[PDB]
């Protein structure tokens, strides 16, 4: 029970979160009003104050004198999912013959979309993402050529055995959802759910995965997010002796189901690193073009 | 009317006479969590008034070459009074913030600061120069405490990201001729309902000159840049002895 | 609940058996440690011997609270009083009670 | 981690030394999910 | 002794918060387990043997 | 089923299976602060499950020789957990105690333990032994912290007063072919509604053998008493920076 | 507002203490019942288990055949008023003409009573009372002889000024109450309220009145509780020169509207000290008397 005055009316534990805005619906764009002259004294729209930190409120109404125009042109295209759900390149993994690389037909491709700027510029535009995906695998020689051989694509979560070679036992699959197509096939797809422990990726993470001393060896830790490792790709060639052709797997994503928080600017510099938005400190260069004078187109 | 406010919470008091309004981020106040949001099932604890309060932090000089600064969130407090143990004793935590930058001058005075939040403010080397040496911030830049740290390089914010985009962020700007003081409340932001506030910094507070300090000599040139910040709604869980990281 | 080799450390066949107990007797009052183990039940250490453990691996991710009842096998005369703790994420092994 | 709390204690005539057996499962409130393959292959060879 | 296992809960044990729990138990189901297909057969048709 | 019992506040829980029930001093339950009794006007912080709970001080070795020990209240915790530094931020604290003596032996050792609750138990010097000398007790022996003091004189208590009386204050017996434990709940007892954690001892807990220690060679010589206590109700008002004294 | 649940439920502000006992009325002592012989398994008065903590609630009616006794012995005379509200001496002032001591006609006695062992040794039975008292002022002569001699007391308060002479400017009086009595005048007396800034005066203060180090210099401040504190007793004899006689005043109390808490061990050492429990080591005595063997009288 209660009985002190300041227990009764504090506030400490209300849930719901007060919210000074709500979405309206906007399926198109806004229309225009007839507007006249308009000579007083007290009113001035035109006039802001960019110091409190919102965006002007002045309309083409009230700073010309405007006609009726009722604009029914679509914002539809502009939605989440109309941006995103688009297949793009995020992942090439190449089983070669003759190679310094993957050369024993196998290979393990770690699921990180970072790889590709296209892609990645996209995404990084918002710091939250959560969605569903669709994946499409496009195999073929390094000419293009579709040859008859036999593939194995697996997913291995954290904590399954990754194949250490094209023979290894996990490959065994029962239990780990695997995908088995010719490249004579059309491109392999699947959907993917959004697997992660919390409820949304993060395409920045400002801290650190562990406790302890962050000493200089360990700095290549800073940034990384278990929650958005969700494992292993691995492919290999279905057989006991060696593929007689060389092949390359480009992975395509398509998002779907898409919802996605905190906006922020959008990369301007050439990306480096998967890992990290480090760049070229010697080739810092302006966002966009320039120009002689300000005076002078 | 709207130049002037009082911020009150715990045992401390605000007071500004050339304010210009107050921003409440993403458009919501801070909350405490909500049982259906909640997945650690111990009882949480919830101080109040001895840790959400404000608490003055630091002061930097606003010189003519001043490039600009940022601290961390929940960083700068870690080590600070009653929030500070709360936060070293407990595995997790969650909490908004009310920030009051305070920045003031002369009528002869000039100059406009830009005062920001950006979520999970991850930063970036300039990887050796050719960009070819994969080199990472060391933790007194990544965590820099209640002293912050200046930029390096802030058109790109030292991550390669236009600070011409700043404003998409909650921001309110200090502008000599207009206010002296910027005030911005955030709620809590994050992909989980607590978090530590040792190894994950949430968001970052960046005070940079975008136009400029000048006047003429005679007048008073030693122009501070002061920090003060309340946490709100401070919740705290995983109780155990304190860890100072 | 399944039996938890807390004393995962003798590996010879002959003594396999002595990982299903660990000992407690007299001491000198100080307050003593009589055994740790980190409670991550995917992890390689004691949970493997676990059921719990070993459905565990079949899947990437859990969520839940764990117990562990701890039962005494000495004599009807002797008596005692332990401590048992649990150290959430971030506290570093106890270096005392 | 186990510590003393007080003392293991016994009269003259009983062992000095006893064992304590873990037990362990989960709560009701545990669930697992994203299946995959364990971690262990009992397996060499080609099991005949 | 008894052979049960115990009974004893988080709430009984330390002060809890309240919690509603949605994560699913679906997966755990047999069907969830046991129907994904694994290799169990090999069979070898050479020429030269 | 008065033998038996489990305390449980916050993230702690204590059990025994010879237990001699539970004593609730003078008669009444720890309570906050009523509107009517306080007169400090600024709202106290009510830390809860991160301050009220168990937390094990110290153990003392009972042997056949042993005189006594007592221990001061809330002095023992002023330096432990969350608590400590409440206590330490604050000028003003109030709170109760659930106390927790263990000891456990064997069916063939024997002894009696009085663990007793003393109100402002001033401590009081031999005076030079002749009484001509007006000496006092040095800051260690009236506040000695989590480590306890050894009584000198117990049969006066160090003070003056008869240990013989010492039962019409609320105590338990630890007899060991009876029970293994003492609880005692203790409301908070001032002529004040709060005071300083730090110069203020509120009570002081006694443990005293009156039947000594016994065992035949052979059986387990070493016989811990264990103290644990939690603080029940507290509260915490008149915020500044932490001072240890 | 609150949502959270545990916010909801919590008993955190409960400022009713729960109490487990009440009052009742005891005007006389309890009557006998008549009682017979119980020849029971199962019902044991006499067996109790001390450890508990509690009394023996075994009466005369369970443990022998008892008769029916209606007493009408009244527990009046043991009230707390009953045993405290009798005048008994507190203090001794001494006003003589060749001296060491207060040879110059005036003296000052700070209010404290336990400079007197029968009073002081009642008080000490309970940490905490709250009363106010009658103060009854008794003077003559060293041989206990009246002279027509007039005197001053002044009751000053901490803080005022106290007299530092009988001729000082403070015994102008203007706010602080003084008595104006001749020796050969009956004995002065007043009534004075509870003064402490405590609610109730306490005995015994384990503690330290100040903050900071407490170094052996400062260790004879241990113990001392300002709120026990009530000022200066001032007396002087009414005259720019020295008085005829040697003069001494002794100080009665007399307590009343008595209110006491938390009783405690009564003191079996003799007092050595006002201000602290003292005792001489070297002649720590049992409580009460001895005999040769546990076998004899
Ligand atoms: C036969 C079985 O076929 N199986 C196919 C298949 C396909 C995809 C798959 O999982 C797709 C995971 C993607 C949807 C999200 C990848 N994500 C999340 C955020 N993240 C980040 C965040 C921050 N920094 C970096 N560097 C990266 C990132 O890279 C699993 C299995
Ligand atoms: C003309 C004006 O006539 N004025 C007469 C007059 C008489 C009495 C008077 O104040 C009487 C104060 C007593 C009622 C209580 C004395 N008390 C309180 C507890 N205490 C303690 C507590 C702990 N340690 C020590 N050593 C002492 C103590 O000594 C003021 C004025
Ligand atoms: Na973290
Ligand atoms: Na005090």
């Amino acid at each position: 029970g209660d009985r002190v005055a300041d227990v009764i009316e504090s506030s400490i534990g209300d849930s719901v979160s007060r919210a000074l805005t709500h979405a309206l619906p906007a399926p198109t764009g806004q229309n225009t009003q007839v507007s006249s002259h308009r000579l007083d004294t007290g009113k001035v729209p035109a006039l802001q104050a960019a110091e409190i930190g919102a965006s002007s409120n002045a309309s083409d109404e009230s700073m010309i004198e405007t006609r009726c125009v009722l604009n029914s042109h679509s914002t539809a295209e502009t939605t989440l999912d109309s941006f995103f759900s688009r297949a793009g390149l995020v992942g090439e993994i190449d089983l070669p013959l003759e190679g310094t690389t993957n050369p024993n037909g196998y290979a393990n491709w770690d699921i990180d979309i970072t790889g590709y700027a296209q892609m990645r510029r996209k995404v990084e535009l918002f710091t939250y993402m959560r969605f569903d995906a669709e994946f499409t695998f496009v195999a073929c020689t390094p000419t293009g050529e579709v040859v008859p051989q036999l593939l194995q694509y697996m997913f291995v979560p954290p904590g399954a055995p990754k194949p250490d070679s094209r023979e290894s036992l996990a490959w065994q699959t029962a239990t780990n959802p695997s995908v088995f197509v010719k490249l004579s096939d059309p491109p392999a797809q699947v959907s993917v759910p959004f697997m992660s422990p919390a409820s949304a990726y993060q395409w920045f993470y400002d801290g650190y995965p562990t406790f302890g001393e962050h000493k200089q060896e360990k700095d290549l830790e800073y940034g990384a997010c278990p929650n958005n490792m969700m494992g292993t790709f691995s492919v290999r060639t279905v057989g006991t002796s060696k593929s007689k052709y060389p092949l390359v797997v480009r992975i395509y994503m398509r998002m779907k189901h898409v919802r996605a928080w905190i906006p922020r600017p959008m990369r301007n510099q050439n990306y480096l690193f998967k890992a990290n938005p480090n760049y070229a400190g010697n080739s810092i260069k302006p966002t966009g073009a320039s120009r002689t004078a300000i005076t002078t187109l | 009317s709207d130049r002037v406010a009082q911020l009150t919470i715990g045992n401390s008091t605000i007071t500004t006479q050339e304010a210009a309004n107050i921003i409440v981020g993403y458009g919501e106040w801070p909350s405490y969590c909500s049982d259906s949001d909640a997945t650690a099932v111990d009882k949480p604890t919830r101080p109040d008034v001895s840790v959400n309060r404000f608490y003055t932090l630091d002061t930097k000089l606003w010189e003519k070459s001043s490039k600009g600064w940022y601290w961390k969130f929940p960083d700068v407090l870690t080590e600070t009074g009653v929030f500070g143990q709360n936060a070293q004793f407990h595995y997790l935590y969650r909490s908004g913030f009310c920030i009051h930058v305070q920045c003031n001058a002369s009528k002869f005075h000039q100059g406009a600061l830009l005062v920001a939040v950006l979520p999970e403010y991850v930063i970036g080397t300039v990887a050796g120069g050719t960009g070819t040496e994969d080199t990472h911030p060391p933790y007194k830049q990544t965590q820099p405490g209640a002293d912050g740290f200046e930029l390096q390089h802030p058109y790109v914010l030292d991550a390669g990201i236009p600070i011409s985009q700043l404003t998409v962020c909650p921001h309110q700007w200090i502008n000599l001729r207009t206010n002296n003081c910027a005030t911005i409340i955030v709620p809590y932001i994050n992909a989980l309902p607590f978090d530590s506030a040792l190894n994950h910094c949430n968001f970052g507070l960046l005070v940079v000159p975008i136009s400029p300090l000048d006047y003429d000599q005679g007048a008073t040139p030693v122009i501070p840049i002061t920090i003060t910040l309340a946490p709100m709604c401070s919740e705290f869980a995983g109780l155990r002895q304190a860890v100072t990281q | 609940e399944t039996i938890l080799e807390v004393n995962n450390v003798p590996t010879n066949a002959t003594s396999l058996m002595e990982r299903l107990r660990f000992p407690v007797s007299a001491q000198a009052g100080k307050g003593e440690l009589c055994a740790v183990f980190r409670a991550d039940p995917g992890r390689n250490g004691p949970w493997q011997s676990t059921l719990l453990g070993q459905l565990c691996g079949y899947y990437t991710q859990w969520s839940g609270s764990l117990e562990v009842t701890f039962m005494f096998t000495g004599s009807f005369m002797a008596t005692g009083k332990m401590l048992i703790a649990y150290t959430p994420p971030g506290g570093p092994l106890p270096k005392d009670r | 981690s186990i510590w003393y709390q007080t003392n293991y204690v016994v009269p003259i005539g009983a062992p000095n030394t006893a064992y304590i057996i873990a037990l362990a499962a989960a709560q009701k409130n545990f669930t697992m999910k994203l299946c995959k393959d364990a971690s262990d292959i009992l397996q060499t060879g080609t099991i005949q």
